[PDB]
């Protein structure tokens, strides 16, 4: 249960002098999705590779997902799962020519049992606080009883890139940003929505936070996005 | 045809969103967008190390960029301006070596 953070905990986008379009890239209608798949191959101990061919463009036919530790990957190696996460190409390596390949972290959920019976999707409410006043709420939707934090994180930020220009090419409207999950069991964790200071953004590393393949009971988990501004 | 620029001639209006595509056939990781001006040799506006990546070069103001795929890297003028009226070159890079395209002249009325 990581405790709500304070200013000297959080990233300031004004401390970022690189291209925020590189942050944006990862949450603007950008995600590897696949329904019912089994590992086909493997690179390091802690990874799993799938045949998930690029939906939109033609940028990849194989997807490597890196998990937190070996046994985590074995946990899923030979399981019929569901994939969904934010993918990256710079510094994505995996010697199995012709590349046609992408990488990501965690993002793996068991297939069978984990879907809501009929049509029906579950709606998860996201409260957004901007400088404290809760100025907008919304809902993201899924189809898995047990949905990765990743997955609802990505949808949340995608909606916000659009409805609040969470991300832009050059910068962001907000100085700080973080996204808190609070579970029924009383558990809570938050992720920094902003890139570390400096004139470079490592996409590989930022996403690595999804290593844990953390999952959350969609039906009851809550979501809080807290946004801060400075100059107004 | 190692680098292809399109359109090779464009005529835009002041304050109009303008996009100049670049295709490379070698699949190099890095791509660059410059603009040629007399006495200015060739200045770098934005470059990219991969699908997804995009980085400010020396004169990135007034322009955005976009790496949809390994082949396409494009430059974008959010709101074209007379000042942005120049001739534009993109390259694809292998290492210490560049491969340029035929070039693109733009007029912003």
């Amino acid at each position: 249960s990581q405790p709500d953070p304070m200013p000297d905990d959080l990233h300031k986008s004004s401390e970022f002098t690189g291209t925020m379009g590189n942050m944006k890239y990862l949450y603007d209608d950008h995600y590897v999705s696949a329904t019912k798949v089994k590992s086909v191959d493997k690179f390091l101990a802690h990874d799993l590779i799938y045949n998930i061919s690029d939906k939109k463009l033609k940028n990849y036919d194989k997807v490597k997902t890196e998990l937190l530790n070996e046994d985590l990957a074995k946990k899923y190696k030979d399981e019929v799962v569901d994939v969904y996460g934010s993918n990256y190409y710079v510094n994505c390596y995996f010697s199995s020519t012709w590349h046609g390949k992408t990488c990501m972290y965690g993002g793996i959920t068991k297939h069978e049992g984990n879907h809501f019976d009929n049509g029906n999707l579950q709606n998860v409410l996201v409260r957004v606080y901007e400088n404290k006043r809760n100025t907008i709420s919304f809902e993201v939707q899924t189809d898995k009883k047990s949905v990765t934090a990743q997955e609802l994180d990505i949808k949340a930020r995608n909606f916000l890139i659009n409805k609040k220009n969470l991300y832009e090419f050059n910068s962001s409207p907000y100085e700080t940003g973080y996204i808190k999950f609070i579970e029924n069991n009383g558990n809570t964790f938050w992720y920094d929505m902003m890139p570390a200071p400096g004139d470079k953004f490592d996409q590989s590393k930022y996403l690595m936070m999804y290593n844990d393949n953390k999952t959350v009971d969609s039906k009851s988990v809550k979501i809080e996005v807290h946004l801060t501004t400075k100059n107004g | 045809a190692a680098v292809t620029q399109s359109p090779r001639n464009k005529v835009a209006v002041t304050g109009e969103k303008v996009t100049l595509s670049c295709q490379q056939t070698n699949n190099h990781n890095n791509m660059y967008w410059y603009r040629q001006d007399t006495g200015h040799g060739l200045r770098l506006i934005h470059y990219s190390y991969g699908a997804g990546s995009t980085e400010k070069g020396d004169i990135p103001d007034g322009y955005k960029a976009s790496r949809p795929s390994q082949e396409q890297f494009s430059l974008i003028l959010e709101s074209a301006t007379p000042s942005q009226t120049s001739v534009y070159f993109c390259a694809s890079g292998g290492g210490g070596t560049l491969y340029f395209g035929a070039g693109t002249r733009l007029s912003v009325l």
